[PDB]
RNA sequence: AGAACCUUACCUGGUCUUGACAUCCACGGAAGUUUUCAGAGAUGAGAAUGUGCCUUCGGGAACCGUGAGACAGGUGCUGCAUGGCUGUCGUCAGCUCGUGUUGUGAAAUGUUGGGUUAAGUCCCGCAACGAGCGCAACCCUUAUCCUUUGUUGCCAGCGGUCCGGCCGGGAACUCAAAGGAGACUGCCAGUGAUAAACUGGAGGAAGGUGGGGAUGACGUCAAGUCAUCAUGCCCUUACGACCAGGGCUACACACGUGCUACAAUGGCGCAUACAAAGAGAAGCGACCUCGCGAGAGCAAGCGGACCUCAUAAAGUGCGUCGUAGUCCGGAUUGGAGUCUGCAACUCGACUCCAUGAAGUCGGAAUCGCUAGUAAUCGUGGAUCAGAAUGCCACGGUGAAUACGU
């Protein structure tokens, strides 16, 4: 289990946190649990909507969710009909006043998580994994990624002996802390088993 | 008029003040002989003064916190040296030669997961 | 862990919540040196009568996601494994890898 | 005033429950507002009010460093006592005239 | 051992049974699982078949057994020898 | 080591006499990083020794050391089938150390009661040219002599 | 006097908050004491990173809780109330205490 | 990162079967609240209260009850079907690719060669020219300085004193964070191929990657984990669920890792000095009183630079013991008890009084460590009702040695 998590190593420097609140040792665990719940719910709901990052932020006994999604239109539905619906359920989950914001993700080919999800979907609907991977890589490159890597693993083409294959393009420096490396993962629950998809997308280096 | 130098060594932090006088040393409102029971400590605090003949010339008020005894002594010495540097500024070379201007940056190495200590690895066996 | 175990834990917790006032009182009575012997005895017997799951020393801290009894942390309410994952994802606020 | 956020709204050409001015009238009366912040350069106010009667500018739940210098600036005319309105205004600071068309793609913060 | 202030321990049900036996004046063995129960003066004379995990083993109580518990006279493990 | 020779670390002279050698000796004596006790012991040894032989504290010690320093030690090359012990001229820094170590060992061995006393006795023996350290030195020399053919 | 205890995980954020608070104070009232930095709590955690077994395999995390002590010497009419509407940025637990 | 119960997955009995855990209807009842006897308990039988959000009244959503099935459930098997996560060679300096060229081709070249470096590090050459992942740097920490801000932290100079920074105060110093500066072979000399570098010295707190951490290339071991989790045959009145008791703590024996010893560089007694880093609300618990003591009682201060844990110990001084199986050593066992806990029999920790094994430095062999390291001394934390000699942290004292390959 060689490698360090690329997001996790960079949280202090170039990457920010998702859950962004303060709490004392008393209420912290509970808060975490709540976050887990709400996030889980959101994932369940907005599966068909291309959702990248849920950012929870709770000040003053009131939860502020921020959903980063590629297509707001399907998450919002009719203007303030679906979002509103989501909100009350979120509140219920939390046990506090809820507030949902929806950030529009520019360039969903450069968002790593989204790409991973897409790949997983493709796998599920029985495409050639390799071709999917290629598409993922190519598209990102076209869009202006300084580099991208993707990796898929296990029961590829329903083969008895599992293996991993991966496509890199451009440069993807992981040891370099100041590199904006959007990393994320997904899992294709195929007929032969799970197929795990990792993808690293290098936006560029930050100078500060 | 009183001159000053900060002392630091291990986790000790001495506050040495130099004044002109007869040569009486006070460390936390106690004499040098009272505070440092150890001879070595005493020697180390007197070293810089010995090196530059100003033992009888100047009194020094000290307060030190943190660390043990030897470390504390070292810190005090450092402080004294600093004070001297501040005060004369022509004794620097001698001090350098001695090796007192140098802050001894040796801190205790942290314990590391896996190991029992900073470097002691646990007992190995092939079988 | 199993579902069943989790359920049991929940039940225990519920019991604890229920019977706290009484149990505590009983304990106090038992302790109180300035009290009758017979009364003390009664208290001791009374305690026995109450359900076992009512005790707080019965309930085990499990992970809030997986129910894993071991490797638990109190601040997060999660087992080590899950905690790490959370940290990696950015889901625990303030938590990052520490070096010194 | 730069961005106005009313709850239970779809677009600015709709209408709302319990009010007089329509939403374009509310946006015009908010465009006439006169605010004076001191410390920050971008603040978010809050206006919450229910009950029959006009909604002055003096009903905004002010923070410490914002000063609303027109306590008779009318915005809404709430007629139903079961009606409510909860808008969240955003006040930037600049110069000149920057309009909605140019600020339709200029805005970077998604 | 248990604190002196807390008193001796005996299971309530067991105690009740003992009392009943005393009242009767019968000497039929009382099968019991309370190995943790202390023996009492009134229990002297009674046979009380204590569980050892597997089976109930008869224990005729004596004057010497009083301070002790019932589980002391009902060994659980069954080791004969290694050869 | 393979890569790089390194400069020997700085050693402070002892507070009583102002000597590097003495300090080194004290360090050698020391156990469990209890320097102070060891130094006290050393001092005690010196004082008794001084009383015994006259002279000074330091001078006497030096003299004692001199009688246990080895001119030549041996090392195992073993190039052949069987091992050949080869003599080598032991350098100034090392020789001094070795003698001290031997003395310490002797002291440790010795059947007298207090450590300091034992040390003093050892020193005296060294001065006179009898005892354990001296014997060891002789043995070392003897071995070298035996294997003088190798050079 | 109003003592104010700012607590947060992000240091920059905390700093920002503190400045804001000072600003709020200084316009209305007079003689703000100052933003005094107290010691940071570095609550560390070790965990085994393997799913099953490998004990020397470990990750050592920490949460750096920063403290900022801001004090206000003269509470006026205008000043104290100003904080009511003036909420601070999220992820910064404030704790005002008069006297 | 903590088995008395619980945990628990195992055994023995006692029990349940759409079920402990969910969703779905049907229709019986508001949920729930209190209490009673039998039972080891699980469970199996009683007495009191309530009818809230809405009805062209065939009724509803929360929460119990019963029956049907659809299903639940499985710490059951396969890590040789998998994902994820982990170890490992190894923080070893390597592993590749594109285009070109060489070869019928597998392939080669680059990546070799002269030097150099911790480094496929850098230069020079050269059928290679370029690129990527890694060897470096960016990140944390530690060593010096400066600016800012000074309470709960500090006391240099001032006045007062209960001689306590405690109180006027002061913002110096320590310290506390936040932001900057600083180290780059940059400067000097020599060696070197007109080089990359190396050797020394100057300054400097720091010198050649300053010390330490994080960071683990392509891959290897069908390495580990289906019992964290997820996931592609088997059980479903039982390989599921509830309960009480027992077991996981057994004991001819063998091995691993530790602690404590065998003593005088020490043991014991009395006095006495100098830390760091942490934790704390079902929590840490001063002072005072009682107890030989573990503790008990009373009970402030404190979500904490404030109060509490909390006396650091080794050390230092004075006394004693005088090489003994001892005033070394503490196992073992008896008595009596303290606390936690429904509950300390199996099987907790700690205390007191007694008891006082083996052991006098350990065979063959075998491990760690290059500096604030080893060695030794205490201190804290996590899990945790209670239960560490383990683990993870912190400072104290503080060595030896490196000729060389």
């Amino acid at each position: 289990g060689q490698k360090v998590h690329p997001n996790g190593i960079r949280l202090g420097i170039v990457k920010p946190w998702n859950s962004t609140w303060f709490a004392n040792t008393k209420e912290f665990a509970d808060n975490l649990d709540s976050d887990f719940k709400v996030r889980q719910y959101l994932t369940k709901e907005l599966a068909k909507a291309s959702v990248s990052r849920i950012v929870i932020e709770r000040p003053a006994k009131s939860i502020r969710v921020t959903i980063h999604t590629a297509r707001p239109g399907i998450v919002i539905g009719k203007k303030g009909e679906d979002v509103e619906k989501l909100r009350k359920v979120v509140a219920d989950i939390a046990g506090v006043p809820a507030q949902i914001n929806i950030a529009e993700v520019r360039k969903p080919e450069l968002d790593a998580k989204l790409v991973a999800d897409s790949i997983t979907s493709q796998l599920e609907r029985r495409v050639m994994f390799r071709r999917a991977m290629k598409r993922a890589v190519q598209n990102a490159m076209r869009l202006g990624a300084k580099g991208i890597k993707v990796e898929v693993s296990g029961r590829l083409g329903g083969a008895e002996i599992a293996r991993t294959e991966w496509y890199r393009e451009g440069r993807v420096p992981l040891h370099t802390l100041r590199a904006d490396i959007d990393y994320n993962t997904s899992e294709a629950h195929t007929t032969y088993g799970v197929i795990g998809v990792k993808v690293w997308i290098f936006k560029g280096e930050i100078l500060g | 008029n009183q001159y000053y130098g900060t002392g630091r060594r291990k986790s000790s932090a001495a506050r040495v003040f130099i004044k002109p006088g007869n040569g009486k040393i006070v460390i936390n409102q106690r004499s040098l002989e009272q505070y440092f029971g150890r001879e070595t400590a005493r020697m180390v605090v007197r070293q810089p003064l010995e090196l530059v003949d100003m033992v009888e010339k100047l009194d020094l008020y000290i307060t030190v916190k943190g660390g043990g005894i030897s470390g504390q002594a070292g810190a005090i010495r450092h402080g004294i040296t600093r004070a001297l540097m501040e005060y004369d500024e022509s004794l620097r070379s001698e001090l350098r030669k001695a090796g007192f201007v140098t802050r001894d940056a040796r801190q205790v190495e942290r314990k590391k997961v896996g190991l029992r200590k900073a470097r002691r690895r646990p007992q190995f066996s092939k079988r | 862990a199993k579902q069943s175990m989790k359920a049991r834990e929940v039940k225990r917790v519920a019991l604890a919540d229920k019977y706290f006032a009484k149990r505590a009182e009983l304990k106090a009575i038992i302790s109180d040196v300035n009290a009758s012997d017979e009364d003390r005895w009664n208290a001791v017997l009374k305690l026995q009568t109450l359900p076992r799951d009512s005790s707080p020393s019965r309930q085990r801290n499990r992970c809030r996601q997986t129910g894993r009894p071991h490797g638990f942390l109190r601040k997060f309410g999660l087992s080590r494994i899950k905690v790490r994952e959370a940290a990696m994802r950015g889901e625990i606020p303030g938590l990052k890898k520490a070096s010194w | 005033v730069t961005e106005v956020e009313i709850d239970g709204v779809l677009h600015e050409y709709s209408t709302k429950e319990g009010v007089q001015e329509d939403i374009l009238e509310i946006l015009l009366n908010l465009k006439g507002l006169a605010v004076r912040v001191q410390g920050k350069d971008e603040v978010i106010l809050t206006l919450n009010k229910s009950g029959i009667g006009p909604v002055t500018a003096a009903d905004i739940t002010h923070d410490g460093d914002v000063e609303i210098v027109k306590p008779q600036h009318v915005i809404c005319h709430l007629t139903d006592e079961n009606a409510s309105i909860s808008m969240r205004i955003k006040v930037q600071r600049g110069r000149g005239y920057v309009p909605a068309s140019t600020r339709i793609h200029s805005e970077e913060d998604e | 051992p248990r604190s002196l202030k807390k008193g001796p321990f005996i299971d309530l049900h067991l105690l009740k049974k003992v009392e009943k036996a005393v009242e009767s004046g019968d000497k039929k063995p009382l099968r019991t699982w309370s190995r943790r129960s202390t023996i009492f003066p009134n229990m002297i004379g009674l046979t009380i078949a204590v569980h050892n995990g597997r089976q109930h083993v008869p224990v005729f109580v004596t004057d010497e057994m009083v301070g002790h518990k019932l589980g002391e006279f009902a060994p659980t493990r069954t080791y004969r020898g290694h050869a | 080591p393979r890569r790089r020779v390194i400069g020997q670390r700085k050693i402070l002279p002892d507070p009583k006499f102002g000597s590097e050698l003495l300090a080194k000796f004290v360090n050698i004596l020391m156990v469990d990083g209890k320097k102070s006790t060891a130094e006290s012991i050393v001092y005690s040894a010196l004082e008794t020794l001084a009383q015994r032989s006259g002279k000074s504290e330091l001078e006497a010690f030096e003299v004692a050391l001199e009688n246990v320093r080895p001119t030549v030690e041996v090392k195992s090359r073993r190039v052949g089938g069987s091992t050949y012990q080869v003599p080598v001229e032991v350098r100034p820094v090392r020789r001094n150390a070795l003698a001290m170590r031997w003395i310490v060992e002797a002291a440790r061995k010795r059947g007298d009661k207090s450590m300091a006393l034992r040390l003093a006795n050892e020193l005296s023996d060294a001065a006179e040219n009898k005892g354990t350290a001296v014997k060891k030195r002789e043995d070392v020399h003897r071995m070298a002599e035996a294997n003088k053919a190798f050079a | 006097r109003i003592r104010i205890r700012l607590k947060a995980f992000d240091h920059r954020l905390i700093d920002q908050a503190t400045a804001e608070i000072v600003e709020t104070a200084k316009r209305t009232g007079a003689q703000v004491r100052g933003p005094i930095p107290l010691p940071t709590r570095k609550e560390r955690f070790t965990v085994l990173i393997s799913p099953h077994v490998n004990k020397d395999a470990r990750d050592q995390y920490e949460i750096r809780t920063h403290l900022r002590l801001v004090d206000i010497v003269e509470p006026t009419e205008k000043t104290v109330d100003a904080l009511m509407r003036l909420d601070l940025a999220a992820g910064v637990d404030v704790q005002i205490s008069l006297g």
